[PDB]
């Protein structure tokens, strides 16, 4: 029934929303021409530097045709994009699928942070998961291991170097060359050698990394990278924190190939899993946090703007407790992500799915998914400074509401759609006998630093701006600088400043960046910042920019008295202001 | 006075420019200068997207009309940048200092000028603002005038 | 009809023999392990442009076609110039024809023509392409690009060149990732997170004119606008329209192979339904070609060499002869100077003519057929143009290649192409209208760098080449967003210092001791001869050959005899037959 | 003697000892230069090592670069094999073209027990390398604490 979606997905690291939105998604979107039964098409990028964009198709459009004229379309697109964007990967993929099922990898020992347990999965498990008959896509919940520079801006300065000069010395001593072979082809007659030149190959340990030379002093002395800088192996992203029962988790998400049987498939991987376990470290155990009343549900977390991961940790452990005493006999298991729930991502976003006991042992209406979902929404609502919601997503997808979407026709620009967006909600609200919970499905502006870097200043005193834009981005972005081998396998590394330098606006004035004559200056002497709002999600429908609005029918109303109330108050908004129905509304 | 939740509902009010809710808080003693995690009050709110009624109501239950964020910018900043002409007005009216700078030595006539808002940046020169005031950079609202290449602008400077 | 793909892509300011030798040779080389392909021809164009037609065996399936197609080019896009790849290269199914023109037009004439095409380009052209059986959409105009119009005697001024402008414009124009306050992993206890936002895109103008380029020793300041006008302006400025003689603008649609030619054009007229309340004031959508007839092309060629403003000349008698003589059986005419039947170029032109209604053009002489003649016999009294009109469907004598097929090169294939045409012009009895499809040699400007005298001036090649191409050619130097959408970013010469041979003169490059030196202390030239329009035929060089039977003469008689004319053609000479003729 | 080559590498005791008892050159070499000797200690064969030594192997035989046997021993950690090639008379000095000592190589790769072995057997500590180089110097740039302090 539902119409086949194709989603592609990008990643922009330590980008903004407007800068995924006008380097990224808008040049994907002016390349999606000439594909076939297409619907429309939406996106939002946000500030976590992703991008998503979806495209619906007509009701028996052959989803593998669907994919691959989207993928051809994006691939030549490609150089078009930033480098930074190539780098991570841009997915082309059938989306409007949910997993077969959800695998969680925890240990019980403690002993491992979810970093740990991510690299394990993905080194150890997740190829010998997709080769298991049956599975399509799989998903890591995490990233194997990337070697990580976290620099310190007092011993850069101390010896005159900036990140410009650590990914220089990087990109230098990590290298993997060709160089040649002795008595190679064509020779000369009579040769008897034949032996490969061996040169540099790439590092391998933090140890190898910390002895990167980056300068010798003119007193003999030799800077290594570890003097300037910690280096261990870590994740590739920290945005999304993992915990199964309050434990570290990572896991895998396992989609069913097209054509095969689920249920099979589910006793296939389950096998496969059974062949692991022996090979398992110390502590290492596999559970199983969402077996698709139906014995799930999910309790949705959201913090005020600004929130921090550490703030929606706190709400998340409140919730997963209350879940293991309040219900010590109905639920088995909490799952809390931190770092994206429904309404996108971000540090003050949160979701737990609630996986509970066997229906047969849960007697009673009152130890059902209805009534523990009303409890505990009921029992939440004393948490202040959150809003956190218990459901059944089944029960919550399921057929009186509509899908809006206010549309900029006129490049009027995000300022003046969110104020036309403001006089519809307020006009929404005048209509409470037809019109009930008339809402945007986005996030709301939010505070950020501006930080003005003044041009005339740099080029006097003789710095480079492409070094300042480079410092500031690795420093307090990161920076994905080559690969490296780890234990065989090649994965990535990354250059970032030290949380502790990179945390506050003060934090700005640490950073120097070495001009011309080779004088160290503060970022304070080129630079001036403000406060100002922005928005932390952009959205745009059929390649315009957008804002979607939900909302229900009142009791006693239709769905299209509603959607008739609707389009009448939009009819009055601001010149160049446009709309469209989509999704259930379409 | 309750606790302290109310004042963060007053800010969310009066930066989405609920006259309502606005009135309804101070009536029940929300913390008119209550602020934000970057420093930001009711008054910064209200003059940062133009809410003219609001900065009112604010003002005469004894809002702070010199408060400065965490980056040491003032509600006239706000105004004078984003072209709110009333507001500029009311919040000079009742003693918003004219020559405030921030952290980076900027004016609210530098922002106004940045911004060619002319009419402000007449009613700023009015109630006294410093002419040759500098930033950090040592610019004037004049080498601001030449540099956008505004000579409407820099006539009147 | 046997489907075909089409590779299209440009490399602002070359040439044709650049553009095939470092991109049409590349794509050619690796469309290879495709199936079904029945062969493949290519045009390198002096407008910078390639357009590869790979034809494949009736039945094929032209999603297979396509998508084998473009996975090949993608895996030989590495190979092509970074300057080919940044334009896009565009690959497509649909019919060589059009199925119907959208123009735009401004009845208060509020906007003038590059106006209304900026606003087609920006806000109607990416959903009509995104409609279901839209193969191919060609805009009858240019997107707006901010244009930054060089002075080459500002620049020597503040000892500037365009290598400095395009440094500064990618430095101060930038989308820069800076992170976040409190970002992740984060310390303990932190309070705040926030986006830290750095150098967005410039949106106008005027942010563009107060790029810094340099302080002046005693502390003055160098703007942007110091050296250079700094506009919006069209991409490139080669095709201009006009609906009844007014300024107009327009999309020319192609219907994709195997889609429903009626369903799609519903659809668009749909999507364009949802455009219209929102268009600005006096902007208004009329639609002069929809595929007896009722509609008819005339198409316009002058000699290779000519000027946009003599085919303008020419098409405003196409023009004025319907709107005139045929009063009272034309409704319109919507005619594009800059784009051609087949092609584009400042030589070349159309017209889409649509009649009014078949009850209102009574009698045998007032119908598609005997207008089109009528109108044929009118235009063939003109002057240094080929022009006639003819029709075309929205889904015939012989065509012939000639074939170097021993690396000969260009010179020797026109002389072999002489020889034969001069052959089949003494069998009148047999053969009619032996003639190149393509285009003849022009003269082209030569311009020679003497390495010698760069290196002892310490002047760079390279500063010199960038210099030379982004003044005469205009380069592309990045983005920025107009009124929120994403736009490019040209440098060029302004008009008045790109025109004559002597203003090569007034460009100057800066040495490594840093002086200027003029262009004419390192350089040489003189006139010579080149195509503006090099062909290929499945991979080796081509000239294509039309020609018809004679009067009372079959069409395998007339292409008997074209064989036996061409087995006495010289050495590494082959042919082969193509199109109708395969 | 090519076969032997083969013999001492794969690490094939029986074969290599009917080799020499049919006389087959105990020092020849490959086109690299690399006798029996040298492909045993590299591979870690220590009963190769102690047989090709019985029959008159050179202890002290150089690569076309000028490295010995007790080079490949002690730079891949073979401590057996360091002990039965110093007993047999291997110069613990010995510098290669690049002036690199077997006390190098065991120091870089942290080989601690042989470090002691051939500081035992009269090893420069301040021996030099074209770099100017000394094992010191590299236990510090290394980072290992408790090699460093062996070399005093
Ligand atoms: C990552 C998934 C997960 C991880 C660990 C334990 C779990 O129980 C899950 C899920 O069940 C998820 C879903 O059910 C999704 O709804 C889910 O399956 C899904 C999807 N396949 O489209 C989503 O779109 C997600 N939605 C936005 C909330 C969500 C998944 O993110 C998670
Ligand atoms: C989907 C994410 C997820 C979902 C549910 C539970 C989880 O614990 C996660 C993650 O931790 C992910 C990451 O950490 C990413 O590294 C992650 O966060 C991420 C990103 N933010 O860009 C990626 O690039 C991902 N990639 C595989 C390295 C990866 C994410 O795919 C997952």
């Amino acid at each position: 029934s539902a119409p086949p979606a194709v989603t592609i997905s990008a990643s922009y690291p330590g980008a903004d929303a407007k800068t995924v939105q006008d380097t990224v998604t808008q040049v994907i979107e002016q390349n999606m021409n000439g594909i076939d039964n297409l619907m429309y098409m939406s996106s939002n990028s946000d500030s976590t530097g992703t991008v998503q964009i979806t495209l619906t198709f007509e009701s028996g459009t052959d989803a593998d045709i669907a994919q691959v004229q989207v993928q051809n379309k994006l691939q030549l697109a490609m150089p078009l994009l930033p480098q930074e964007v190539q780098q991570q990967g841009v997915s082309v993929e059938k989306s409007s699928s949910s997993f077969l099922m959800v695998v969680g990898v925890i240990n019980t020992d403690g002993t491992m942070t979810q970093e740990d347990i991510s690299d394990y999965v993905a080194a150890n498990m997740k190829d010998a998961i997709s080769r298991t008959s049956g599975v399509g896509d799989v998903q890591l919940f995490g990233s194997q291991y990337a070697m990580r520079i976290w620099m310190n801006p007092n011993e850069l300065n101390k010896f005159q170097l900036t990140p410009v000069d650590v990914i220089t010395a990087i990109k230098a001593q990590n290298a993997q060359v060709a160089a040649g072979q002795l008595g190679g082809t064509p020779p000369v007659k009579g040769q008897q050698l034949n032996a490969s030149i061996i040169a540099q190959t790439r590092l391998t340990s933090t140890e190898e990394f910390g002895k990167i030379l980056l300068k010798v002093n003119q007193d003999g002395s030799r800077v290594l990278l570890r003097d300037v800088a910690k280096i261990e192996l870590g994740g590739e992203n920290y945005d999304i924190i993992a915990e199964f029962n309050g434990q570290p988790a990572s896991g895998l998400g396992i989609k069913l190939a097209t054509g095969a049987n689920a249920l099979d498939t589910a006793a296939a991987i389950r096998a496969e899993l059974a062949k692991m376990e022996p090979f398992f470290p110390s502590g290492l155990k596999i559970v199983y946090p969402y077996d698709t009343d139906q014995g799930v549900f999910m309790t949705m977390v959201q913090l005020p703007a600004g929130a921090t991961q550490e703030r929606t940790q706190k709400v998340l452990n409140e919730v997963t407790h209350y879940y293991l005493t309040k219900e010590k006999n109905n639920v088995e298991s909490v799952f809390a992500v931190n770092g994206f729930g429904f309404a996108g991502r971000g540090q003050n976003t949160g979701i737990a799915f609630v996986s509970l006991k066997d229906w047969a042992d849960r007697p009673g209406e009152e130890n059902k998914v209805e009534a523990i979902t009303m409890r505990a929404t009921r029992a939440f609502s004393q948490i202040k400074d959150a809003m956190v919601f218990a459901f059944n997503l089944p029960a919550i997808v399921e057929a009186t509401g509509f899908d809006f979407e206010l549309i900029d026709q006129a490049g009027l620009g995000h300022e003046k759609l969110t104020q036309a967006r403001n006089q519809l909600l307020a006009e929404a609200a005048k209509h409470p006998d037809m019109l009930t919970s008339v809402r945007p499905n986005g996030l709301e502006d939010t505070p950020q630093f501006k930080i003005d870097i003044d041009q005339e200043k740099a080029q006097a005193l003789g710095v480079s701006i492409n070094d300042i834009n480079t410092t500031l981005g690795a420093a307090w972005g990161g920076s994905y600088v080559n690969d490296f081998i780890d234990r065989g396998r090649v994965k990535k590394v990354y250059v970032m400043s030290e949380a502790k330098y990179r945390m506050l606006p003060d934090d700005i004035g640490d950073w120097y960046v070495r001009a011309a004559d080779g004088q160290m200056v503060p970022f304070s002497a080129f630079s001036s910042s403000r406060w100002e709002y922005g928005s932390p999600r952009l959205e745009r429908y059929n390649g315009l920019p957008s804002m979607e609005i939900l909302g229900q029918a009142a009791p006693g109303k239709s769905t299209g008295e509603a959607m008739e109330l609707m389009e009448q108050l939009a009819s009055k908004l601001p010149t160049g202001v446009g709309y469209d129905w989509t999704g259930m509304s379409y | 006075h309750h606790g302290s939740d109310l004042g963060k509902k007053l800010l969310e009010a009066a930066r989405a420019g609920r006259d309502d809710e606005v009135r309804i808080l101070m009536a029940n003693g929300a913390d008119v200068n209550a602020a934000d995690v970057v420093g930001w009050t009711p008054l910064h709110l209200a003059a940062y997207w133009g809410h003219l009624e609001i900065v009112e109501v604010l003002l005469k239950n004894g809002a702070d009309v010199n408060a400065y964020d965490t980056l040491g910018s003032t509600p006239l900043h706000l105004a004078a940048h984003f072209g709110h002409l009333e507001i500029v007005e009311v919040l000079l009216k009742n003693g918003a200092d004219v020559n405030a700078k921030d952290d980076n030595g900027i004016t609210p006539l530098h922002l106004a000028a940045n911004r060619g808002h002319l009419e402000i940046v007449e009613v700023l020169l009015k109630y006294g603002a410093d002419v040759n005031a500098q930033d950090k950079f040592g610019k004037t609202a004049f080498d601001i005038s030449i540099n956008n290449g505004n000579e409407d602008l820099a006539e009147i400077l």
